[PDB]
């Protein structure tokens, strides 16, 4: 049984899953994007938000710098932390980390995954769009939508 | 425990030709409309993905290049900048970095 | 007689088609180019008048056979199934391209097509209008009071039409031609009229669905079989006979469906 | 060691009449020796079967099974030869008519067990077998009907004798 | 030159006359096609040289050509001459030929059966000079003749792939 | 539907499900296509 049970089971305990998680959330610091495997990812993309909010609180708060140093793990990272991410995102709320599918590792066929934080300086990712607006059945519902107001 | 007797060839193909363990046809497949290579639903192209991995690797291997040493991380939101904090380059943009 | 004239039509056609073959001396070939956002720069070693653009797609793969809609050769749409005449510039269009109007023309064309080709077996055509995909309709009027009954036998001989999966013939057709094969309607002779009068050539456009021959301005699509949700609205007073239809490749489902049918309806 | 399946490519038969059925070109590939279990390639073969050359492709290509790079290669150099060697204008029109896996020659090898004992390890291989058509693949078995099945049983019904007498 | 690559010819064979060689070579040739459509390379190989032979039965495998000969157009010509010791004659053709090339399952890929067309050919022959004999070794593409018939089959040319 | 086929099968004709369900490759080889026909 394990019925409202959050948190995946990773390394060789929870020790070792936190050491883990660490190593993925500097990674993408130094980098802005990783690829990693998908079940790991969630994970490192909940743990990534969390910090971020953290570090939006400013250097001057004891608790959040203590925490940039337990997570950040080569210590140049903070600094980026604070000095760059927090400006970044200071109008948004929540949005950072964008998590999507990578076709399969090769060896182990591993279900994949890459994690961004939002924006950043590397090239696009190959993005899934909606269908665009001038398609039939789009068409058609803008045409109901159109008669809708044109009613109201 | 042992087999008491020699499982015999037809159940066998019984068991193993069963349709659980025949492989799915799979309906997840449409084409990439950019680049055409095919790829699944709810999954970034193979070869479109490819391209863009090939590009932060050459910007990374350029920051590197930039960033003499280990442990530096600058205090700046970088940019990339083909022909014509600034990262150098060369070639024009592709029809996707924008 | 409705008996004798589809027979008569239908011949005239095929003597039609067979002198167009005629011209032609023993498979000329030309190289026709792709144009595209992908598979590019491919050429194809094409025979005149037989090969289509389908033949084209099918050598590429069998995905874009399926996928594709109207052919772009020289910037205008050519039908699947209509032959390459020169050496030109080829490209496929989808319904799920940015720019898909062309596309959705064509299919209410077919959609209209079909449902006078019902109009006609069900129980004289003036036109299909020239409807706008927001207008919420494919519409077709017709020159005679029908229930939903009635309405619902006309949306199951559609279907059946539909499953039966019939290719759109295709032609361009001097005026004369096409005033003969139509001479018994008039309204569909004037329209004939008006068509030539519109161009320099008198190349009037003869599309055909089996048995079933008219007239249409655009291009069509290849098959019945791409109309996967095909339904017939109501009829309003000349009886313009209205409808809406939604293809495979973009599926409406059930809610969504009887809105756009509710929509239809006014 | 035989191989009838390359030779298969090298028949002729013998030209057409004007009014005859077209006869469609059968096509015939192999890879001898792959590192696989034939029952393992047996799967994916199944899994090919009855399909458009495309469509097994589209298959294998996100099949995650080491056979399956394989077969997608195999399938790949197949099409390459209908194109060229065989006269096979549009490769779209190709459909997997046979797909099978035979086992390929297997080397022996000490696997060392607990205790002074020892089983003996068997590396396997398998040969993948390939015969393309040119045509649009047949239509599959429609299931048959109710009716159908009254149909059979009242066939049977009639069928009857009086068994012995006279 | 051609004159003096003729005595040279003669000098080495030794009997050798030019003014029936033309029709010899003809017949040489629609020996050399007959033997094509039947695959004698038994009958080839006295015919055609070791150049020309797999340039003409290696394309031409597992594939039935049905040609015919008729009515040669003009006389058969000779024009240029020249000379280890492997000597050098080249001759031009006009004449009617049919061709029809069926594939390994039956089919028609190349020409008309029974529809003869008038074909030019620059046919170019070699011989050894102790039990030699005059064969074919080339066909010179020129003068610039109105392309070939075209293929019945249509085909598609891949660009660059990335 | 197969199962409720079935059903209205033995409904129609009154007998056992077992018949209906279809045998299998082996047995149907074995059946003779041109049996001894008299009379
Ligand atoms: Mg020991
Ligand atoms: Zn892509």
């Amino acid at each position: 049984i394990s019925h409202g049970r959050v948190f995946r089971r990773m390394g060789l305990g929870p020790e070792s899953r936190i050491h883990l998680l660490r190593n993925l959330l500097t990674g993408l610091v130094r980098h802005e994007r990783i690829e990693a495997p998908w079940a790991r990812v969630d994970e490192m993309r909940g743990y990534a938000e969390k910090l971020i909010d953290y570090g939006k609180l400013g250097d001057t708060n004891e608790r959040a710098m203590r925490m940039a140093d337990f997570w950040l793990t080569e210590k140049d990272l903070i600094p980026k932390l604070f000095q760059v991410l927090a400006p970044r995102y200071k109008d948004q709320t929540g949005g950072y980390t964008r998590m999507l599918q990578i076709p399969n590792r090769s060896l182990d066929r591993a279900k994949m995954a890459v994690i961004e934080y939002k924006g950043n300086c590397l090239p696009p990712l190959p993005l899934p769009r909606r269908d665009s607006h001038l398609t039939l059945l789009n068409q058609l519902l803008q045409g109901l939508r159109q008669d809708l107001r044109q009613s109201q | 425990a042992a087999p008491k007797n020699r499982r015999t060839i037809e159940v066998n193909r019984c068991r193993r030709r069963n349709p659980q363990k025949l492989i799915k046809v799979k309906n997840n497949i449409d084409v990439c409309p950019e680049c055409g290579h095919l790829k699944q639903k709810h999954v970034l192209c193979a070869y479109c993905y490819e391209k863009v991995c090939k590009e932060t690797a050459e910007i990374r291997r350029q920051i590197g290049k930039q960033e003499g040493g280990p442990f530096k991380a600058p205090t700046i939101e970088t940019v990339v900048l083909y022909t014509g904090r600034i990262i150098e380059r060369d070639r024009k943009r592709p029809s996707w970095f924008t | 007689s409705p008996t004798e004239l589809t027979e008569m039509r239908n011949d005239l056609f095929n003597k039609e088609k067979a002198r167009q073959l005629s011209l032609t001396p023993r498979t000329e070939k030309i190289e026709v180019k792709h144009v595209g956002k992908t598979d590019p720069g491919t050429v194809f070693v094409m025979n005149k008048n037989i090969s289509t653009p389908y033949s084209c797609a099918m050598h590429l793969s069998e995905w874009y056979c399926r996928k594709s809609i109207l052919a772009l050769v020289d910037g205008q749409p050519w039908d699947m199934y209509k032959p390459l005449t020169k050496s030109c510039e080829i490209k496929f269009l989808t319904f799920k391209d940015c720019d898909p109007g062309e596309v959705n023309k064509a299919y209410w064309r077919s959609c209209a097509m079909m449902m006078g080709c019902v109009i006609e077996r069900a129980f004289n055509l003036v036109r299909a209008p020239e409807v706008p995909v927001i207008s919420g309709a494919f519409c077709y009027d017709v020159v005679l009071m029908p229930t939903k009954e009635n309405l619902r036998s006309f949306t199951k001989d559609a279907h059946a039409l539909i499953y039966k999966d019939l290719p759109f013939e295709t032609l361009e057709v001097e005026a004369k031609v096409a005033l003969e094969i139509f001479q018994h309607s008039k309204y569909k002779v004037d329209f004939i009229e008006e068509k030539a009068s519109q161009n320099p050539e008198r190349i009037v456009k003869l599309h055909r669905i089996g048995d079933f021959i008219d007239v249409s301005e655009g291009p069509l699509i290849p098959r019945t079989s791409i109309c996967f949700q095909y339904e017939v609205s109501a009829v309003h007073n000349i009886r313009r006979f209205q409808g809406v239809s939604l293809p495979v490749h973009l599926r409406a489902h059930f809610t969504i469906w009887d809105k756009l049918l509710e929509r239809s309806r006014k | 060691i035989s191989r009838k399946w390359e030779k298969k490519n090298k028949i002729v038969y013998p030209p057409q009449l004007p009014g005859e059925p077209r006869r469609p070109a059968e096509i015939y590939h192999c890879r001898r020796q792959i590192k696989y279990s034939k029952d393992k390639m047996w799967y994916l073969a199944k899994l090919i079967r009855g399909m458009s050359i495309d469509q097994a492709l589209a298959q294998l290509e996100f099949n995650d099974k080491k056979g399956a790079k394989i077969i997608k290669e195999v399938l790949l150099e197949a099409q390459d030869m209908a194109v060229r060697d065989h006269n096979v204008e549009f490769r779209s029109n190709l459909y997997i008519a046979e797909s099978t896996s035979g086992r390929g020659q297997c080397l022996k090898r000490i696997r060392y067990h607990g205790r002074g004992r020892f089983g003996i390890m068997e590396k396997v291989y398998c040969h993948y077998f390939v015969k393309l058509v040119e045509g649009p693949p047949p239509p599959p078995e429609p299931p048959k009907t109710a009716v159908a099945h009254a149909k059979e049983y009242i066939q049977q019904l009639r069928s009857r004798t009086i068994v012995h007498t006279l | 030159a051609s004159q003096v690559s003729i005595r040279r010819i003669k000098d080495y064979d030794a009997n050798f006359k030019i003014k029936d060689f033309p029709e010899k070579a003809k017949d040489i040739f629609i020996e050399a096609h007959l033997c094509l459509n039947n695959s004698d390379h038994d009958r080839l190989h006295t015919l055609v040289t070791e150049h020309c032979f797999p340039d003409m039965t290696w394309d031409i495998k597992y594939k039935t050509v049905r040609w015919s000969f008729v009515e040669s157009l003009e006389p058969s010509h000779v024009v240029q001459v020249r000379c280890n010791v492997y000597g050098q004659i080249t001759v031009r053709m006009h004449t009617r030929q049919t061709l029809a090339i069926y594939d390994r399952f039956g089919r028609l890929m190349y020409g008309q059966e029974d529809v003869p067309k008038d074909v030019l050919e620059y046919v170019v022959f070699e011989k050894q000079l102790p039990y030699g004999s005059w064969r074919m070794h080339t066909k010179i593409v020129p003068p610039w003749a109105p392309p070939k018939q075209p293929i019945l089959k249509t085909v598609m040319i891949p660009g660059p792939q990335l | 539907e197969e199962g409720p086929m079935i059903e209205q099968l033995s409904k129609m004709f009154f007998t056992t499900k077992h018949r209906w369900y279809p045998h299998g490759r082996y047995h149907r080889c074995r059946k003779n296509l041109n049996p001894p026909k008299d009379r």
